[PDB]
Protein backbone atom coordinates (compact mmCIF):
# COMPACT_ATOMS: atom_id res chain seq x y z
CA UNK A 1 0.00 0.00 0.00
CA UNK A 2 1.50 3.29 -1.20
CA UNK A 3 -0.80 5.88 0.36
CA UNK A 4 -0.19 8.52 2.99
CA UNK A 5 0.42 7.81 6.66
CA UNK A 6 -2.90 9.53 7.45
CA UNK A 7 -4.98 7.02 5.46
CA UNK A 8 -6.65 4.03 7.10
CA UNK A 9 -8.74 1.10 5.97
CA UNK A 10 -9.24 -2.65 5.89
CA UNK A 11 -9.17 -5.10 2.98
CA UNK A 12 -10.14 -8.74 2.46
CA UNK A 13 -8.02 -10.93 0.17
CA UNK A 14 -9.58 -14.28 -0.71
CA UNK A 15 -8.63 -17.48 -2.52
CA UNK A 16 -11.28 -19.95 -3.68
CA UNK A 17 -10.47 -23.49 -4.88
CA UNK A 18 -11.99 -24.50 -8.22
CA UNK A 19 -15.33 -26.18 -8.74
CA UNK A 20 -17.94 -23.50 -8.01
CA UNK A 21 -18.94 -20.14 -9.41
CA UNK A 22 -16.22 -17.46 -9.27
CA UNK A 23 -17.00 -15.15 -6.35
CA UNK A 24 -18.74 -11.89 -7.20
CA UNK A 25 -19.40 -10.52 -3.70
CA UNK A 26 -17.71 -10.45 -0.31
CA UNK A 27 -20.27 -12.89 1.12
CA UNK A 28 -19.25 -15.57 -1.39
CA UNK A 29 -15.53 -14.81 -1.08
CA UNK A 30 -15.37 -15.00 2.72
CA UNK A 31 -16.49 -18.65 2.61
CA UNK A 32 -13.16 -19.65 1.05
CA UNK A 33 -9.66 -18.98 2.29
CA UNK A 34 -9.21 -15.33 3.20
CA UNK A 35 -7.06 -12.81 5.05
CA UNK A 36 -8.01 -9.44 6.56
CA UNK A 37 -5.44 -6.67 6.11
CA UNK A 38 -5.23 -3.42 8.10
CA UNK A 39 -3.61 -0.63 6.08
CA UNK A 40 -2.87 1.67 9.01
CA UNK A 41 -0.94 -0.80 11.14
CA UNK A 42 0.85 -2.52 8.24
CA UNK A 43 1.67 -1.19 4.78
CA UNK A 44 2.25 -4.68 3.31
CA UNK A 45 0.30 -7.93 3.44
CA UNK A 46 1.19 -11.51 2.55
CA UNK A 47 -1.09 -14.42 1.70
CA UNK A 48 0.05 -18.00 1.11
CA UNK A 49 -1.98 -20.07 -1.36
CA UNK A 50 -1.36 -23.73 -0.41
CA UNK A 51 -1.18 -26.69 -2.77
CA UNK A 52 -4.59 -28.37 -2.99
CA UNK A 53 -5.15 -30.53 -6.07
CA UNK A 54 -6.46 -33.90 -7.21
CA UNK A 55 -3.50 -34.60 -9.50
CA UNK A 56 0.09 -34.60 -8.28
CA UNK A 57 1.17 -32.18 -11.03
CA UNK A 58 -0.65 -29.44 -12.93
CA UNK A 59 -0.09 -28.41 -16.54
CA UNK A 60 1.40 -25.02 -17.39
CA UNK B 1 24.46 -66.69 -15.39
CA UNK B 2 24.31 -64.14 -18.20
CA UNK B 3 26.14 -60.85 -17.65
CA UNK B 4 24.31 -57.51 -17.75
CA UNK B 5 25.40 -53.95 -16.95
CA UNK B 6 23.13 -50.91 -17.19
CA UNK B 7 24.85 -47.99 -18.92
CA UNK B 8 22.41 -45.07 -18.88
CA UNK B 9 21.67 -43.06 -15.74
CA UNK B 10 17.88 -43.26 -16.23
CA UNK B 11 15.72 -46.16 -15.07
CA UNK B 12 13.54 -45.93 -18.20
CA UNK B 13 16.56 -46.61 -20.41
CA UNK B 14 17.09 -49.92 -18.59
CA UNK B 15 16.07 -53.05 -20.47
CA UNK B 16 12.95 -54.80 -19.19
CA UNK B 17 -27.62 -60.69 10.56
CA UNK B 18 -27.87 -56.99 11.43
CA UNK B 19 -25.54 -54.22 10.22
CA UNK B 20 -25.59 -50.89 12.08
CA UNK B 21 -23.98 -47.69 10.79
CA UNK B 22 -24.50 -44.39 12.57
CA UNK B 23 -28.19 -44.06 13.40
CA UNK B 24 -29.27 -46.71 10.87
CA UNK B 25 -29.69 -50.48 11.16
CA UNK B 26 -30.56 -53.10 8.54
CA UNK B 27 -31.50 -56.68 9.42
CA UNK B 28 -23.08 -63.25 2.98
CA UNK B 29 -21.67 -59.81 2.21
CA UNK B 30 -19.10 -59.21 -0.52
CA UNK B 31 -16.07 -56.92 -0.15
CA UNK B 32 -14.76 -55.57 -3.44
CA UNK B 33 -11.15 -56.61 -4.13
CA UNK B 34 -10.87 -57.63 -0.47
CA UNK B 35 -10.21 -54.03 0.59
CA UNK B 36 -12.19 -52.32 3.33
CA UNK B 37 -12.80 -48.56 3.09
CA UNK B 38 -10.18 -46.49 4.90
CA UNK B 39 -9.13 -42.89 5.42
CA UNK B 40 -6.21 -41.30 3.61
CA UNK B 41 -2.81 -42.44 4.87
CA UNK B 42 -0.13 -40.25 6.42
CA UNK B 43 1.61 -39.91 3.05
CA UNK B 44 -5.32 -27.91 4.58
CA UNK B 45 -7.31 -29.69 7.27
CA UNK B 46 -9.90 -32.14 5.86
CA UNK B 47 -13.45 -32.15 7.19
CA UNK B 48 -15.00 -35.48 8.22
CA UNK B 49 -18.59 -35.82 9.45
CA UNK B 50 -18.26 -39.07 11.38
CA UNK B 51 -21.99 -39.81 11.65
CA UNK B 52 -23.81 -36.88 10.01
CA UNK B 53 -22.90 -38.36 6.61
CA UNK B 54 -21.96 -42.03 7.23
CA UNK B 55 -25.41 -43.61 7.39
CA UNK B 56 -27.90 -45.47 5.22
CA UNK B 57 -29.99 -43.51 2.72
CA UNK B 58 -32.82 -45.23 0.86
CA UNK B 59 -33.52 -44.42 -2.78
CA UNK B 60 -36.82 -44.60 -4.66
CA UNK B 61 -38.32 -48.06 -5.10
CA UNK B 62 -38.56 -49.51 -8.61
CA UNK B 63 -40.85 -52.17 -10.06
CA UNK B 64 -39.68 -55.41 -11.68
CA UNK B 65 -41.98 -57.12 -14.16
CA UNK B 66 -41.87 -59.43 -17.17
CA UNK B 67 -40.54 -56.77 -19.57
CA UNK B 68 -38.01 -54.93 -17.39
CA UNK B 69 -34.54 -54.86 -18.95
CA UNK B 70 -32.45 -53.39 -16.12
CA UNK B 71 -31.50 -50.31 -14.10
CA UNK B 72 -28.33 -48.34 -13.45
CA UNK B 73 -27.14 -45.65 -11.05
CA UNK B 74 -23.96 -43.60 -10.63
CA UNK B 75 -22.17 -42.84 -7.36
CA UNK B 76 -21.62 -40.35 -5.81
CA UNK B 77 -24.22 -38.82 -8.15
CA UNK B 78 -27.18 -40.67 -6.63
CA UNK B 79 -26.53 -39.20 -3.16
CA UNK B 80 -26.15 -35.56 -4.21
CA UNK B 81 -29.41 -34.61 -2.44
CA UNK B 82 -29.15 -36.74 0.72
CA UNK B 83 -28.86 -34.80 3.96
CA UNK B 84 -25.54 -33.18 4.81
CA UNK B 85 -23.56 -35.44 2.46
CA UNK B 86 -24.72 -33.39 -0.51
CA UNK B 87 -24.07 -30.13 1.33
CA UNK B 88 -20.49 -31.22 2.04
CA UNK B 89 -20.14 -32.28 -1.60
CA UNK B 90 -21.24 -28.88 -2.91
CA UNK B 91 -19.37 -26.84 -0.27
CA UNK B 92 -15.97 -28.45 -0.97
CA UNK B 93 -13.70 -28.80 -4.00
CA UNK B 94 -12.28 -32.26 -3.15
CA UNK B 95 -14.06 -35.29 -1.73
CA UNK B 96 -13.48 -38.97 -1.03
CA UNK B 97 -15.63 -41.80 0.27
CA UNK B 98 -16.40 -45.50 0.15
CA UNK B 99 -19.82 -47.12 0.05
CA UNK B 100 -21.98 -49.96 1.32
CA UNK B 101 -24.76 -50.97 -1.09
CA UNK B 102 -27.74 -53.10 -0.04
CA UNK B 103 -30.34 -54.35 -2.53
CA UNK B 104 -33.69 -55.63 -1.24
CA UNK B 105 -36.24 -57.69 -3.16
CA UNK B 106 -38.71 -60.09 -1.53
CA UNK B 107 -41.09 -62.61 -3.08
CA UNK B 108 -42.80 -65.92 -2.29
CA UNK B 109 -41.76 -69.55 -2.71
CA UNK B 110 -43.94 -69.79 -5.84
CA UNK B 111 -42.08 -67.00 -7.67
CA UNK B 112 -38.94 -67.49 -9.72
CA UNK B 113 -36.27 -65.20 -11.11
CA UNK B 114 -32.68 -64.09 -10.73
CA UNK B 115 -31.09 -60.63 -10.50
CA UNK B 116 -27.47 -59.73 -11.11
CA UNK B 117 -26.01 -56.73 -9.28
CA UNK B 118 -22.68 -55.39 -10.58
CA UNK B 119 -20.42 -52.68 -9.18
CA UNK B 120 -18.28 -51.17 -11.95
CA UNK B 121 -15.38 -48.71 -11.53
CA UNK B 122 -15.33 -45.94 -14.13
CA UNK B 123 -18.61 -47.04 -15.70
CA UNK B 124 -18.70 -45.19 -19.03
CA UNK B 125 -21.82 -45.57 -21.17
CA UNK B 126 -22.41 -45.12 -24.89
CA UNK B 127 -24.39 -42.38 -26.60
CA UNK B 128 -27.39 -42.38 -28.93
CA UNK B 129 -26.09 -40.47 -31.95
CA UNK B 130 -23.41 -40.53 -34.63
CA UNK B 131 -21.57 -37.75 -32.79
CA UNK B 132 -19.04 -39.10 -30.30
CA UNK B 133 -18.87 -38.18 -26.61
CA UNK B 134 -21.73 -35.71 -27.13
CA UNK B 135 -23.79 -36.67 -24.06
CA UNK B 136 -24.68 -33.78 -21.77
CA UNK B 137 -23.92 -33.39 -18.08
CA UNK B 138 -27.60 -33.29 -17.08
CA UNK B 139 -28.44 -36.53 -18.89
CA UNK B 140 -25.30 -38.28 -17.59
CA UNK B 141 -26.20 -37.48 -13.95
CA UNK B 142 -29.82 -38.60 -13.48
CA UNK B 143 -29.47 -38.73 -9.69
CA UNK B 144 -31.75 -40.76 -7.45
CA UNK B 145 -34.07 -41.86 -10.26
CA UNK B 146 -31.29 -43.38 -12.34
CA UNK B 147 -31.69 -44.84 -15.80
CA UNK B 148 -32.77 -47.97 -17.65
CA UNK B 149 -31.37 -50.41 -20.20
CA UNK B 150 -32.77 -51.27 -23.63
CA UNK B 151 -32.87 -54.38 -25.81
CA UNK B 152 -31.79 -52.56 -28.99
CA UNK B 153 -29.88 -49.49 -30.18
CA UNK B 154 -32.28 -46.66 -31.07
CA UNK B 155 -30.37 -43.99 -32.97
CA UNK B 156 -31.54 -40.41 -32.35
CA UNK B 157 -32.16 -39.23 -35.91
CA UNK B 158 -32.83 -35.57 -35.10
CA UNK B 159 -30.21 -32.96 -35.99
CA UNK B 160 -32.57 -30.05 -35.22
CA UNK B 161 -32.61 -30.71 -31.45
CA UNK B 162 -30.41 -33.65 -30.44
CA UNK B 163 -31.38 -35.30 -27.17
CA UNK B 164 -27.79 -36.09 -26.09
CA UNK B 165 -28.75 -39.12 -24.02
CA UNK B 166 -27.27 -42.53 -23.31
CA UNK B 167 -28.53 -45.62 -25.15
CA UNK B 168 -27.37 -48.63 -23.12
CA UNK B 169 -27.98 -52.12 -24.47
CA UNK B 170 -28.62 -54.98 -22.05
CA UNK B 171 -26.55 -57.73 -23.67
CA UNK B 172 -23.70 -55.28 -24.41
CA UNK B 173 -23.78 -53.89 -20.83
CA UNK B 174 -24.09 -50.42 -22.38
CA UNK B 175 -20.35 -50.21 -23.10
CA UNK B 176 -19.64 -52.62 -25.96
CA UNK B 177 -18.75 -55.72 -23.91
CA UNK B 178 -20.64 -58.97 -23.49
CA UNK B 179 -22.78 -59.23 -20.36
CA UNK B 180 -21.53 -62.73 -19.55
CA UNK B 181 -18.10 -61.34 -18.64
CA UNK B 182 -19.53 -58.64 -16.35
CA UNK B 183 -18.90 -61.09 -13.50
CA UNK B 184 -15.27 -59.96 -13.70
CA UNK B 185 -16.49 -56.92 -11.76
CA UNK B 186 -17.61 -57.22 -8.13
CA UNK B 187 -21.04 -58.79 -8.26
CA UNK B 188 -23.88 -60.49 -6.42
CA UNK B 189 -26.71 -62.77 -7.53
CA UNK B 190 -30.16 -62.60 -5.94
CA UNK B 191 -32.01 -65.85 -6.65
CA UNK B 192 -35.56 -65.78 -5.29
CA UNK B 193 -35.44 -69.47 -4.34
CA UNK B 194 -32.44 -69.01 -2.00
CA UNK B 195 -32.19 -65.39 -0.80
CA UNK B 196 -33.88 -62.00 -1.00
CA UNK B 197 -31.10 -59.42 -0.53
CA UNK B 198 -27.59 -58.53 -1.66
CA UNK B 199 -24.78 -56.56 -0.03
CA UNK B 200 -21.55 -55.11 -1.43
CA UNK B 201 -18.79 -53.04 0.21
CA UNK B 202 -16.92 -50.71 -2.14
CA UNK B 203 -13.65 -48.95 -1.21
CA UNK B 204 -12.50 -45.73 -2.83
CA UNK B 205 -11.00 -46.46 -6.25
CA UNK B 206 -9.35 -43.83 -8.45
CA UNK B 207 -6.02 -42.81 -9.95
CA UNK B 208 -5.78 -40.02 -7.35
CA UNK B 209 -5.99 -40.06 -3.56
CA UNK B 210 -8.77 -37.44 -3.69
CA UNK B 211 -10.81 -35.90 -6.49
CA UNK B 212 -13.84 -33.74 -7.17
CA UNK B 213 -17.20 -35.37 -6.45
CA UNK B 214 -19.19 -33.14 -8.83
CA UNK B 215 -17.54 -33.63 -12.24
CA UNK B 216 -16.46 -37.27 -11.76
CA UNK B 217 -18.36 -40.38 -10.68
CA UNK B 218 -16.26 -43.14 -9.12
CA UNK B 219 -18.74 -46.05 -9.13
CA UNK B 220 -21.60 -47.42 -11.17
CA UNK B 221 -24.29 -49.85 -10.02
CA UNK B 222 -26.08 -52.04 -12.56
CA UNK B 223 -29.00 -54.40 -11.86
CA UNK B 224 -30.13 -56.78 -14.60
CA UNK B 225 -32.62 -59.68 -14.68
CA UNK B 226 -30.63 -62.77 -15.62
CA UNK B 227 -33.81 -64.88 -15.57
CA UNK B 228 -37.29 -63.50 -16.30
CA UNK B 229 -39.79 -63.05 -13.50
CA UNK B 230 -42.71 -65.48 -13.32
CA UNK B 231 -45.44 -66.43 -10.86
CA UNK B 232 -47.72 -69.49 -11.14
CA UNK B 233 -49.65 -69.15 -14.46
CA UNK B 234 -50.31 -65.41 -14.16
CA UNK B 235 -49.98 -63.10 -17.14
CA UNK B 236 -48.66 -60.07 -15.23
CA UNK B 237 -46.31 -59.99 -12.24
CA UNK B 238 -44.71 -56.98 -10.54
CA UNK B 239 -42.56 -56.82 -7.40
CA UNK B 240 -40.64 -53.98 -5.76
CA UNK B 241 -36.87 -53.53 -5.65
CA UNK B 242 -35.26 -51.17 -3.13
CA UNK B 243 -31.71 -49.82 -2.87
CA UNK B 244 -30.01 -48.46 0.26
CA UNK B 245 -26.54 -46.90 0.23
CA UNK B 246 -24.32 -45.88 3.14
CA UNK B 247 -21.23 -43.65 2.77
CA UNK B 248 -18.19 -44.80 4.72
CA UNK B 249 -14.97 -43.01 5.70
CA UNK B 250 -15.81 -39.78 3.88
CA UNK B 251 -13.42 -36.83 3.73
CA UNK B 252 -13.80 -33.36 2.22
CA UNK B 253 -11.43 -30.47 1.61
CA UNK B 254 -11.36 -27.11 -0.13
CA UNK B 255 -14.12 -25.12 1.56
CA UNK B 256 -15.53 -22.19 -0.39
CA UNK B 257 -18.91 -20.91 -1.56
CA UNK B 258 -21.55 -23.44 -2.59
CA UNK B 259 -21.79 -25.03 -6.03
CA UNK B 260 -25.17 -25.06 -7.81
CA UNK B 261 -25.17 -27.17 -10.99
CA UNK B 262 -27.90 -26.56 -13.56
CA UNK B 263 -29.86 -29.82 -13.72
CA UNK B 264 -32.32 -28.87 -16.47
CA UNK C 1 -20.10 -24.31 71.26
CA UNK C 2 -23.87 -24.52 70.89
CA UNK C 3 -25.40 -27.98 70.58
CA UNK C 4 -27.46 -28.99 67.55
CA UNK C 5 -28.95 -32.32 66.43
CA UNK C 6 -30.94 -32.80 63.23
CA UNK C 7 -34.08 -34.87 63.81
CA UNK C 8 -35.78 -35.31 60.43
CA UNK C 9 -34.45 -37.67 57.77
CA UNK C 10 -34.70 -35.05 54.99
CA UNK C 11 -32.03 -32.46 54.24
CA UNK C 12 -34.66 -29.80 53.49
CA UNK C 13 -36.05 -30.10 57.02
CA UNK C 14 -32.62 -29.17 58.39
CA UNK C 15 -32.26 -25.64 59.74
CA UNK C 16 -30.18 -23.27 57.63
CA UNK C 17 -2.56 -9.62 17.43
CA UNK C 18 -4.06 -12.27 15.14
CA UNK C 19 -6.69 -14.85 16.09
CA UNK C 20 -7.19 -17.86 13.80
CA UNK C 21 -10.14 -20.26 14.00
CA UNK C 22 -10.68 -22.93 11.38
CA UNK C 23 -10.18 -21.34 7.96
CA UNK C 24 -10.63 -17.77 9.26
CA UNK C 25 -8.15 -15.24 10.63
CA UNK C 26 -8.68 -11.78 12.12
CA UNK C 27 -5.84 -9.33 12.78
CA UNK C 28 -7.14 -7.03 24.96
CA UNK C 29 -9.82 -9.71 24.71
CA UNK C 30 -12.39 -10.32 27.45
CA UNK C 31 -13.46 -13.78 28.64
CA UNK C 32 -16.92 -13.84 30.21
CA UNK C 33 -16.87 -14.99 33.85
CA UNK C 34 -13.33 -16.26 33.27
CA UNK C 35 -14.63 -19.48 31.70
CA UNK C 36 -13.43 -20.72 28.32
CA UNK C 37 -15.86 -22.66 26.11
CA UNK C 38 -15.66 -26.41 26.58
CA UNK C 39 -17.39 -29.60 25.51
CA UNK C 40 -19.81 -31.50 27.73
CA UNK C 41 -18.14 -33.40 30.56
CA UNK C 42 -18.21 -37.16 31.11
CA UNK C 43 -21.13 -36.78 33.53
CA UNK C 44 -27.02 -41.11 21.66
CA UNK C 45 -23.78 -40.07 19.97
CA UNK C 46 -23.44 -36.27 19.57
CA UNK C 47 -22.34 -34.79 16.26
CA UNK C 48 -19.53 -32.23 16.24
CA UNK C 49 -18.32 -30.45 13.09
CA UNK C 50 -14.83 -29.49 14.25
CA UNK C 51 -14.15 -26.92 11.51
CA UNK C 52 -17.21 -26.93 9.21
CA UNK C 53 -19.06 -24.88 11.86
CA UNK C 54 -16.38 -23.38 14.16
CA UNK C 55 -15.29 -20.39 12.09
CA UNK C 56 -15.91 -16.67 11.75
CA UNK C 57 -19.08 -15.49 10.01
CA UNK C 58 -19.53 -11.79 9.22
CA UNK C 59 -22.94 -10.14 9.55
CA UNK C 60 -24.31 -7.16 7.64
CA UNK C 61 -22.60 -3.83 8.26
CA UNK C 62 -24.55 -1.07 10.00
CA UNK C 63 -24.12 2.71 9.95
CA UNK C 64 -23.49 4.87 13.02
CA UNK C 65 -24.46 8.54 12.86
CA UNK C 66 -25.50 11.41 15.12
CA UNK C 67 -29.02 10.06 15.76
CA UNK C 68 -28.37 6.32 16.14
CA UNK C 69 -29.69 4.96 19.44
CA UNK C 70 -28.30 1.40 19.41
CA UNK C 71 -28.52 -2.11 17.99
CA UNK C 72 -29.19 -5.58 19.35
CA UNK C 73 -28.87 -9.18 18.17
CA UNK C 74 -29.77 -12.59 19.59
CA UNK C 75 -27.61 -15.72 19.51
CA UNK C 76 -27.86 -18.40 18.21
CA UNK C 77 -30.63 -16.70 16.21
CA UNK C 78 -28.30 -14.48 14.18
CA UNK C 79 -26.38 -17.48 12.78
CA UNK C 80 -29.40 -19.55 11.70
CA UNK C 81 -28.53 -19.06 8.01
CA UNK C 82 -24.72 -19.37 8.13
CA UNK C 83 -23.28 -22.35 6.28
CA UNK C 84 -23.58 -25.78 7.88
CA UNK C 85 -24.13 -24.38 11.38
CA UNK C 86 -27.73 -23.57 10.50
CA UNK C 87 -28.20 -26.94 8.81
CA UNK C 88 -27.00 -28.72 11.96
CA UNK C 89 -29.29 -26.49 14.03
CA UNK C 90 -32.36 -27.39 11.98
CA UNK C 91 -31.47 -31.09 11.57
CA UNK C 92 -31.09 -31.74 15.32
CA UNK C 93 -33.32 -31.41 18.37
CA UNK C 94 -30.59 -30.44 20.87
CA UNK C 95 -27.64 -28.11 20.41
CA UNK C 96 -24.88 -26.44 22.40
CA UNK C 97 -22.14 -23.95 21.57
CA UNK C 98 -20.02 -21.06 22.78
CA UNK C 99 -19.13 -17.94 20.85
CA UNK C 100 -16.40 -15.43 20.04
CA UNK C 101 -17.72 -11.97 19.14
CA UNK C 102 -15.59 -9.33 17.40
CA UNK C 103 -16.83 -5.77 16.79
CA UNK C 104 -15.01 -3.58 14.26
CA UNK C 105 -15.31 0.19 13.88
CA UNK C 106 -12.56 2.42 12.48
CA UNK C 107 -12.29 6.20 12.33
CA UNK C 108 -9.68 8.97 12.27
CA UNK C 109 -7.86 10.89 14.99
CA UNK C 110 -10.21 13.85 14.47
CA UNK C 111 -13.35 11.83 15.25
CA UNK C 112 -14.73 11.26 18.74
CA UNK C 113 -17.22 8.86 20.27
CA UNK C 114 -17.60 5.82 22.48
CA UNK C 115 -19.48 2.55 22.01
CA UNK C 116 -20.53 0.10 24.70
CA UNK C 117 -20.86 -3.58 23.79
CA UNK C 118 -22.71 -5.80 26.27
CA UNK C 119 -23.22 -9.57 26.29
CA UNK C 120 -26.35 -10.48 28.25
CA UNK C 121 -27.50 -13.99 29.25
CA UNK C 122 -31.24 -14.55 28.87
CA UNK C 123 -31.82 -11.13 27.32
CA UNK C 124 -35.60 -10.66 27.53
CA UNK C 125 -37.08 -7.53 25.96
CA UNK C 126 -40.33 -5.68 26.58
CA UNK C 127 -43.32 -5.43 24.27
CA UNK C 128 -45.17 -2.53 22.69
CA UNK C 129 -48.75 -3.07 23.88
CA UNK C 130 -50.88 -3.35 26.99
CA UNK C 131 -51.06 -7.11 26.48
CA UNK C 132 -48.28 -8.95 28.29
CA UNK C 133 -45.86 -11.42 26.68
CA UNK C 134 -47.74 -11.06 23.39
CA UNK C 135 -44.69 -10.68 21.12
CA UNK C 136 -44.57 -13.11 18.20
CA UNK C 137 -41.84 -15.60 17.32
CA UNK C 138 -41.08 -13.95 13.98
CA UNK C 139 -40.60 -10.49 15.49
CA UNK C 140 -38.53 -11.86 18.40
CA UNK C 141 -36.07 -13.60 16.01
CA UNK C 142 -35.01 -10.95 13.48
CA UNK C 143 -31.90 -12.89 12.49
CA UNK C 144 -28.87 -11.30 10.85
CA UNK C 145 -30.46 -7.86 10.50
CA UNK C 146 -31.24 -7.54 14.20
CA UNK C 147 -33.15 -4.70 15.80
CA UNK C 148 -32.76 -1.15 17.08
CA UNK C 149 -33.36 0.81 20.28
CA UNK C 150 -35.59 3.84 20.78
CA UNK C 151 -35.49 6.95 22.96
CA UNK C 152 -39.13 6.67 24.07
CA UNK C 153 -41.93 4.13 24.54
CA UNK C 154 -44.32 4.17 21.57
CA UNK C 155 -47.45 2.23 22.48
CA UNK C 156 -49.07 0.33 19.61
CA UNK C 157 -52.64 1.65 19.79
CA UNK C 158 -54.16 -0.69 17.21
CA UNK C 159 -56.45 -3.50 18.37
CA UNK C 160 -57.55 -4.34 14.81
CA UNK C 161 -54.13 -5.70 13.76
CA UNK C 162 -51.58 -5.61 16.59
CA UNK C 163 -47.96 -5.55 15.46
CA UNK C 164 -46.65 -7.70 18.34
CA UNK C 165 -43.17 -6.17 18.29
CA UNK C 166 -40.58 -5.20 20.88
CA UNK C 167 -40.21 -1.58 22.00
CA UNK C 168 -36.79 -1.32 23.66
CA UNK C 169 -35.78 1.94 25.33
CA UNK C 170 -32.14 3.00 25.33
CA UNK C 171 -31.82 4.31 28.89
CA UNK C 172 -33.87 1.40 30.26
CA UNK C 173 -31.84 -1.18 28.27
CA UNK C 174 -35.14 -2.48 26.90
CA UNK C 175 -35.87 -4.50 30.05
CA UNK C 176 -36.73 -1.99 32.79
CA UNK C 177 -33.25 -1.52 34.28
CA UNK C 178 -30.96 1.50 34.17
CA UNK C 179 -28.28 1.44 31.48
CA UNK C 180 -25.55 2.55 33.88
CA UNK C 181 -25.67 -0.82 35.65
CA UNK C 182 -25.43 -2.81 32.40
CA UNK C 183 -21.68 -2.98 33.07
CA UNK C 184 -22.54 -5.78 35.51
CA UNK C 185 -22.78 -7.94 32.40
CA UNK C 186 -19.68 -8.82 30.36
CA UNK C 187 -18.84 -5.70 28.41
CA UNK C 188 -16.33 -3.81 26.30
CA UNK C 189 -15.85 -0.12 25.52
CA UNK C 190 -14.65 1.06 22.11
CA UNK C 191 -13.27 4.59 22.43
CA UNK C 192 -12.21 6.01 19.07
CA UNK C 193 -9.24 7.85 20.61
CA UNK C 194 -7.65 4.64 21.97
CA UNK C 195 -8.85 1.59 20.01
CA UNK C 196 -11.02 0.51 17.09
CA UNK C 197 -12.20 -3.03 17.91
CA UNK C 198 -13.65 -5.15 20.70
CA UNK C 199 -13.53 -8.87 21.44
CA UNK C 200 -15.54 -11.06 23.83
CA UNK C 201 -15.47 -14.81 24.47
CA UNK C 202 -18.76 -16.30 25.68
CA UNK C 203 -19.07 -19.83 27.12
CA UNK C 204 -22.30 -21.81 27.07
CA UNK C 205 -24.63 -20.58 29.83
CA UNK C 206 -27.97 -22.21 30.66
CA UNK C 207 -29.80 -24.12 33.38
CA UNK C 208 -29.37 -27.31 31.31
CA UNK C 209 -26.31 -28.98 29.83
CA UNK C 210 -27.95 -28.95 26.38
CA UNK C 211 -31.11 -27.37 24.99
CA UNK C 212 -32.93 -26.63 21.75
CA UNK C 213 -31.36 -23.92 19.58
CA UNK C 214 -34.59 -23.02 17.75
CA UNK C 215 -37.04 -22.06 20.51
CA UNK C 216 -34.50 -20.59 22.96
CA UNK C 217 -31.76 -17.97 22.56
CA UNK C 218 -28.88 -18.20 25.01
CA UNK C 219 -27.14 -14.85 24.43
CA UNK C 220 -27.94 -11.28 23.51
CA UNK C 221 -25.56 -8.67 22.12
CA UNK C 222 -26.28 -4.97 22.63
CA UNK C 223 -24.30 -2.06 21.17
CA UNK C 224 -25.08 1.47 22.37
CA UNK C 225 -23.40 4.86 21.80
CA UNK C 226 -22.32 6.11 25.21
CA UNK C 227 -21.01 9.33 23.65
CA UNK C 228 -22.40 10.87 20.45
CA UNK C 229 -20.40 10.73 17.25
CA UNK C 230 -18.79 13.94 16.01
CA UNK C 231 -16.24 15.00 13.40
CA UNK C 232 -14.63 18.46 13.15
CA UNK C 233 -17.48 20.98 12.60
CA UNK C 234 -19.46 18.83 10.16
CA UNK C 235 -23.24 18.59 10.37
CA UNK C 236 -23.52 14.93 9.30
CA UNK C 237 -21.17 12.04 10.10
CA UNK C 238 -21.61 8.33 9.33
CA UNK C 239 -19.20 5.44 9.87
CA UNK C 240 -19.59 1.68 9.48
CA UNK C 241 -19.78 -0.91 12.25
CA UNK C 242 -19.18 -4.60 11.52
CA UNK C 243 -19.79 -7.71 13.63
CA UNK C 244 -18.10 -11.10 13.23
CA UNK C 245 -19.07 -14.16 15.29
CA UNK C 246 -17.36 -17.54 15.56
CA UNK C 247 -19.00 -20.63 17.09
CA UNK C 248 -16.76 -22.65 19.40
CA UNK C 249 -17.06 -26.19 20.78
CA UNK C 250 -20.44 -26.88 19.19
CA UNK C 251 -22.34 -30.14 19.74
CA UNK C 252 -25.61 -31.41 18.30
CA UNK C 253 -27.84 -34.39 19.03
CA UNK C 254 -31.24 -35.75 18.08
CA UNK C 255 -31.05 -36.20 14.31
CA UNK C 256 -34.36 -36.30 12.45
CA UNK C 257 -36.05 -34.55 9.53
CA UNK C 258 -35.34 -30.86 8.99
CA UNK C 259 -37.16 -28.03 10.77
CA UNK C 260 -38.55 -25.15 8.70
CA UNK C 261 -39.85 -22.26 10.84
CA UNK C 262 -42.26 -19.78 9.26
CA UNK C 263 -40.44 -16.44 9.30
CA UNK C 264 -43.19 -14.27 7.84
Amino acid sequence: FCGSMMATGKILVAYAPPGAQPPTSRKEAMLGTHVIWDLGLQSSCTMVVPWISNVTYRQT
Amino acid sequence: NYTTINYYKDSASNAALQLTIGNSTITNSVVAYGRWPEFIRDDDQPTEPDVATCRFYTLDTVMWGKESKGWWWKLPDALRDMGLFGQNMYYHYLGRSGYTVHVQCNASKFHQGALGVFAIPEYCLAGDSDKQRYTSYANANPGEKGGKFYSQFNRDTAVTSPKREFCPVDYLLGCGVLLGNAFVYPHQIINLRTNNSATIVLPYVNAMAIDSMVKHNNWGIAILPLSPLDFAQESSVEIPITVTIAPMCSEFNGLRNVTAPKFQ
